[PDB]
Order: C-alpha cells, then structure tokens, then sequence
RNA sequence: AAGCUUCAACGCGUAAGUUUGGGUAGCGAACCGGAUUAGAGACCCGGGUAGUCCAAACCGUCAACACAUUAUAGUAAUCUAUAACGCCUGGUGAUACG
C-alpha cells in the first residue's frame, strides 16, 4: 500500500519531513500554525470511468470558473501527467 | 480503410467483417460502441475464423457486398488435431528427456537454475542492447539521452 | 445538524484580518508555537502486542511468587520477572532455543528466589 | 511377514476412494506438467478439472437427487470453460496439446466458432422448466467424448445385462 | 483406515460359541486383505438400560471389541455380520487414524 | 485441565463423570466448564454419543 | 488476468396446494355439542377428516429484510469514489384483456 502523508494544514512541516518530502529541514521565516482540517477539499473525479472528457483549455477555463478554487490534474501524452 | 475482424467465412468468397465503430451520442457525451457487419470480397480464402484483415473500398460486386480484402494481418492458429498429437509427442518427450537427463540435484533444482542463467544471459543481452543505443548512462530516462 | 471542524485560529483569521477587534490577547503565543488540533478519526488501533507475554505467562505459571515481590511502578528499575524474561531473551538471540534458555535462567536468577521466599516466609510468620 | 503387513498398510488398496483419487489426482500432476512440479499452469488446470468432471459424472448417474456441490459441479464446468477460452487466446499450442492429449473438442467463442477457410462443417443448437440432471447431464455428455462413449458403453451394457 | 467396534454380546452364554461368533467376525475382517490389530474385551459391564423390545433380553450384557484395518468394501459384510446375529444388539464403528490413535 | 490425550476422542466413563456429566442421568453444559468452546462441543459430542452408548 | 457484473436464458427455492400409492404415535381445516353476549358461524372448552409422515412429479409466487444490489479499493456501514446492474417518478386507481 502507498501511505499519503495528508498536509493538514497551511505549511508542510519540513522540520516534520512527514516520511518523505523535501530535503532539508529550512524554511525561511517561520509560519502561522493553523489549525485547518485537511486542505485538499471535495475533491470532484470529472473524468468517470464510463465517461472521459477532453476539455480544450478556454472550455476548461469556463468551467474552471464552475468550480471552486483548485488546480485540475490532467493528461497530455507529450506531456504526461499535468495540470 | 477498416482493421476488422471477420467473424463468418460459410460464404462464396465472402467473408462477412465486423468492425468495432464508436458513434457519439450528443445526450450524455458518451461514446457508445456499436459494432456494424460488412460484407466483403476475398479472393483466395485463406481467412481463417479470428483473422484480423484489412477491407477497403472497390467496385461493388453485389447488393450488399461493398468492399474488398486486401491483407490479412494477424493469423488465427487453428485446431490441427494430427499436429496436436505431434505436439504431445515431443512435449512429454522434451519433458522425459530432461527429467531423466536430470534425474542431490532434484529436478526443480537444475531447471531454475537453467532459468536463472537464462535471465541473466537475456539481461546482459537487452543491457548490452541499451549500451549500444545509448552508452553508459544512468537509466534516468531515454527522451533526456534523445538529444 | 452541522459537523465539527477546525478550531480558533480559522475561527479568529477570518475576523481578525478585517481588522473586526483586537484579538484575545494570547495572539503571539497562538502563532510562535505549533499546535495539534486532535483531527480525530482512527488511522488503525495500535494494538501493538508486547513480546514479553510467554515468557513472562511462563514464569508466572513455573513460580507464582513472581506475583508477590513489591515492585516500585515509579522507578524504572526491573523486577526480577523482567531480568527473568530478559535473561531468557539474550540467550534467544543469542542463538540457543527457549528451553535451554529458560534453564539458564532458572541457574542464574536462583538465588534473589530463595532470597524472596526467606522474605516471604517471614512475612508469613509476621503475618501469622 | 510383518514387512508384508507394513507393505500392505501402506498401499492405496486400503484407503478411501477420496484419498485414493487424490493420490492418483498427484500422479495426473505428474503426467500433464509441462514442468518438473508445476501445480498451477492452465494445464494442469484443465487435467484436473476434466478428470474430476469424470469421476462425479460417475458418482451422478449414481446418485441424482444431490443438490449441494452440483453447484460444485457446475464451477468446474464453467471455470474449465473460462480456461481453454482463455488459453486458446493466450497459448494455443497448449491449448491443442492438452484438448489432443484429453481428447476434447473446442469451445471457443450470427457468429461461427472458429472453423476453418473451407470444409466448415458446423453444429450450432438454439432451441425454436426442467430439473437439474435431467439437463445437467446431456450438456457434459455433449462437449466431451469420452463422456459420450461411457454413455453409449453403459447403455449397451444395460440393454444387454436386462435381456 | 482402523476401525473400532465397542459391540455388545449376550450376558451369560458359556463362551463356546461368543468366542466362535468372534471367529466369524475375524474371519470376515480377515477376507478383503485387512487384519485386526487387537481384540480388547472389557469381561463384562452391567448395562446402563433395557433393550430388545421384543423377547425382553435385558442388561448385565458381554463386551468386545475388534480394532481392525479393512478397506471400504467390507463394511457391508461387516453389516451383515453384526445385523444377521440376534447374540449382539448395538455395534458402534469408528474411523481411526494413521497415527495409530486408537481407543 | 486440557489435556488433550485421553480427553479428545475418549469416550469412557471416567473423564465425563469427573468433569462433564450432570448427576440426573444428564450433561454439564458450556459454562459449567471453562473450556474452549470448540473441544468442548467435540468433547460434548463425545460424551452424548455415550449417553446414546449402553453406557451412561 | 483466465478478473468484475448478469441484459437474455437457466437452476435453487421455507411452507401451503394438486396427481399417484397406501397407512398412520402425536399435531390440527370440516361436521355435530356447549359457552362472555341479543342473534355467534369466531375467540374458548369436545371429539376429529384431508393434510402435517413417506417416495416421485407439477407449482415458484411472499415485510423470502442487512428492507443495507453485486464486486473492487480503503478501518464487519447507513463514512463513501468507482464497475456493471435492477427499481421509483404526487395520491386513489393493478384489476380485465392479450
């Protein structure tokens, strides 16, 4: 099994290194410590196993603006797996 | 050009082709596969049931056959039962003849052994494969050596 | 029939940023100092099981006076049980197997036993 | 003569046909591997499966009205035919060795099962409530020959045992 | 496969024909290549309850017993042989194992 | 308490009139016991084909 | 990967019921007898036939419920993404035809 190390909330803890992350335990300035939940939220599978959906980018533009704030993870086959 | 199956050959140098279209459906933008049959002029019947074979286009020879063979591209194996006899007798005897060349070592023993040599020669071939198209290099990736 | 959520410091940014007040006071401690929200849910119950168990079900069941020693739960100074049960163990890894480890250890934790039962026959004409 | 005693506890003459048939189904893995000790290629898959459809079409002739592993006996019959549709695809010289080496016919799948250019001799059944053995029966008898020939021996066999 | 029988037998005969109904047994475990391995009695127990509804027999009932290796086929003979005598009334077979186990 | 040779397969008076037979001519059910549930089912079924034998 | 699902088809299918054969410890529809009450056909007291018992067949429907589809992936789900499904579309009205 692959074991997520979930980023709670608003930094990633490198002085953590939760298991594997960046090298080096350095930030410059030190942040706020939220207490926010678990960041990545309702996240929507578009694409469906019965239905796959190409989105020519100003369509993915317009209902970027359908959804809420995030970044779509995608496929290109020059350039694999991609935003 | 289509790349179909056949599926019937009890035909008069005929052979009825199934081909696996996909039409859209602009309701639930799904693609729906649907398979159409084609009728098709072969000329020397040698499809075989399961032959993979290319039909294109001609001159229409009948009401509904409307294309024409021109190249069967992977062959169906067929069911040769005095060839399958012939492969019993050399299989039991290539298995006879190892076991009673090998036969402590048991057999198990001399056989993945034989395999393990085996891979390690088909790795030093596919390696030295990779060092004559690339060189010494890390296998980091072949589209960065691509320059 | 709303749902438990993040705590304090979402529930003052979102205030405190529009300059709404002033904060409780202890803003400084709220952000010098990194917290945990118990964000609680079960990864897996870490059920993780003592090795210590059949040598110690062991000796308890071959000397059951290993029961009656005062032992100092405070201090982390062993009991003779667990010298018992260690002693066995290196000689595990030591490589022998369990029962002549458990035999050398009978040899070489006898005499704190016949010490503990002079105590406890004491004990037991004090008691008597 | 104690030896003899021994020699005669240790034979498969004592035990029960349970173990008797699995000491000869050990004996079967030892003929139909392609291997040395090979227990899970789809030869020996089919071996295994083939005599054991044999041995409860016996025992199902003898006894009908069994309902619990008939349930088994359909698993076998249809997982066996998963596997030589799937090894006709996957490894077909196999395939032809074991269905010659058994001795079975081919049950591969408007459609044609896999005949030839010419010569396509065919033999396709679609009809124009039952019990279970009454139906259970005439398919296993139809795919496999030998399980043809046992019926026709046996039939002849009690039509001239009545007489 | 050994088989046990902690069988009955008629209470005060005089032994001159139990010991021969033991010959027949033996000799019908004794066919179908298969001997017994060895033949504990227990003398004789008073029973527990009546039996033989019919002719009223009663308890203070013999017993013995065969331990014996046999193939399957014999089973049915042995059938016969502890049905067809009105001297035994209850025969309990069980399997045993290779180890040897037995009662 | 669990040993198992002479208490597994045994069906003699002995062990069952110690540990497992009620007075009445009856048994001594799972909680009269303490025992573990499946050796004492076998053993239980042990000791009832001996209330079925001329014994008990 | 021979895996998943099951449109179609097909089997299993508690108990009643019918055809066939008998005879039957107990169980308990009819038929007659009496009771709370005005009539009482029921509850309850009283005998008790087919059926419950057997062996073969037909029927196949039901708060047949985890009312929790099946399967995979996570820590026994009603936490829920998916794969194939089956079913619903306000109520009363599903019975009649085929």
């Amino acid at each position: 099994l692959i074991r997520l190390h979930l980023r709670t909330d608003l930094f990633s803890r490198l002085p953590g290194a939760p298991g594997s992350g960046a090298g080096g335990p350095q930030p410059a300035s030190a942040q706020l410590a939220p207490a926010v939940g678990l960041l990545p939220l309702s996240v929507k599978n578009i694409s469906k196993a019965s239905q796959p959906v190409l989105m020519y980018p100003r369509q993915l533009e317009e209902a970027a603006a359908r959804l809420p704030a995030g970044v779509f993870m995608c496929y290109h086959p020059q350039l694999g797996l991609i935003t | 050009e289509f790349i179909g199956r056949v599926v019937s050959n009890r035909m008069q140098k005929t052979v009825v082709v199934a081909v696996s279209y996909v039409v859209w459906v602009p309701k639930y933008k799904v693609y729906q596969k649907r398979v159409a049959r084609h009728k098709a002029r072969d000329e020397s019947q040698a499809s075989v049931i399961g032959d993979i074979v290319r039909i294109r286009k001609s001159r229409k020879f009948s009401r509904e056959v409307s294309y024409s063979v021109v190249d069967t591209l992977r062959k169906a194996h067929v069911y040769d039962p005095a060839a399958a006899a012939a492969l019993v007798a050399t299989r039991d005897a290539a298995r006879a003849a190892a076991a009673a060349s090998t036969g402590r070592s048991d057999p198990w023993v001399a056989e993945a052994a034989r395999r393990l040599d085996a891979s390690a020669a088909r790795l030093a071939a596919l390696r030295e494969l990779y060092e004559k198209e690339v060189g010494p290099g890390v296998p980091l990736s072949g589209a960065v050596l691509a320059v | 029939r709303p749902t438990r959520r993040a705590n304090l410091v979402a529930k003052l940014m979102r205030d405190l940023e529009s300059g709404h007040f002033a904060a409780p006071k202890a803003l400084d401690v709220l952000t010098q100092y990194r917290t945990e929200q118990l964000s609680y849910s079960l990864t897996g119950i870490p059920r993780v099981t003592l090795p210590e168990k059949p040598l110690i079900r062991a000796f308890l069941q071959k000397y059951p006076e290993a029961r009656a020693e005062p032992v100092a739960l405070d201090s982390f100074t062993p009991p003779l049980a667990r010298q018992f049960a260690q002693r066995q163990l290196q000689l595990m890894q030591a490589g022998a197997a369990r029962e002549q480890a458990f035999t050398q250890a009978e040899q070489e934790l006898a005499g704190r036993l016949q010490a503990l039962r002079s105590r406890l026959l004491g004990s037991a004409a004090t008691a008597l | 003569s104690k030896p003899d005693l021994v020699e005669k506890l240790l034979s498969s003459d004592v035990l029960g046909k349970g173990e008797r048939r699995r000491y000869e189904r050990q004996a079967l893995i030892r003929e139909f591997q392609r291997h040395p000790a090979d227990t899970g290629s789809p030869q020996v898959m089919v071996a295994v499966w083939t005599h054991r459809v044999r041995e409860l079409v016996k025992h199902f002739d003898a006894n009908r009205k069994e309902l619990r592993p008939m349930r088994e006996l359909e698993i076998m019959m249809n997982q066996r035919r998963r596997m030589l549709t799937w090894l006709r695809r996957a490894d077909f010289e196999s395939y032809a060795y074991v269905i010659s080496k058994l001795g079975l016919q081919d049950i591969y799948t408007x459609x044609x099962x896999x005949x030839x250019x010419x010569x396509x001799x065919x033999x396709x059944x679609x009809x124009x409530k039952t019990n279970l053995w009454q139906r259970l029966r005439p398919q296993l008898l139809a795919e496999d020959p030998v399980l043809a020939a046992q019926a026709v021996a046996t039939a002849a066999a009690e039509k001239q045992r009545q007489t | 496969p050994l088989y046990e029988l902690l069988m009955l037998a008629k209470p005060s005969l005089p032994r001159a024909e139990m010991v021969a109904l033991i010959k027949g047994l033996g000799d019908l475990v004794y066919r179908n290549g298969g001997f017994v391995t060895s033949l504990k009695s227990f003398g004789d127990q008073h029973l527990a309850y009546d039996l033989r509804r019919p002719f009223e027999k009663y308890d203070r009932a013999h017993i013995w017993q065969m331990d014996f290796v046999s193939s399957v086929d014999a089973i049915k003979p042995l059938d016969h042989g502890l049905h067809v005598n009105n001297t035994v009334l209850r025969w309990v077979l069980v399997k045993r194992p290779m180890s040897d186990k037995s009662a | 308490v669990a040993e198992v040779l002479e208490k597994a397969d045994y069906k003699n008076v002995a062990f069952l009139t110690r540990w497992f037979l009620s007075p009445a001519g009856r048994l001594l059910p799972r909680r009269q016991t303490r025992l573990p549930v499946a050796v004492h089912k076998h053993v239980s079924r042990q000791v009832r084909l001996a209330r079925h034998m001329g014994l008990i």
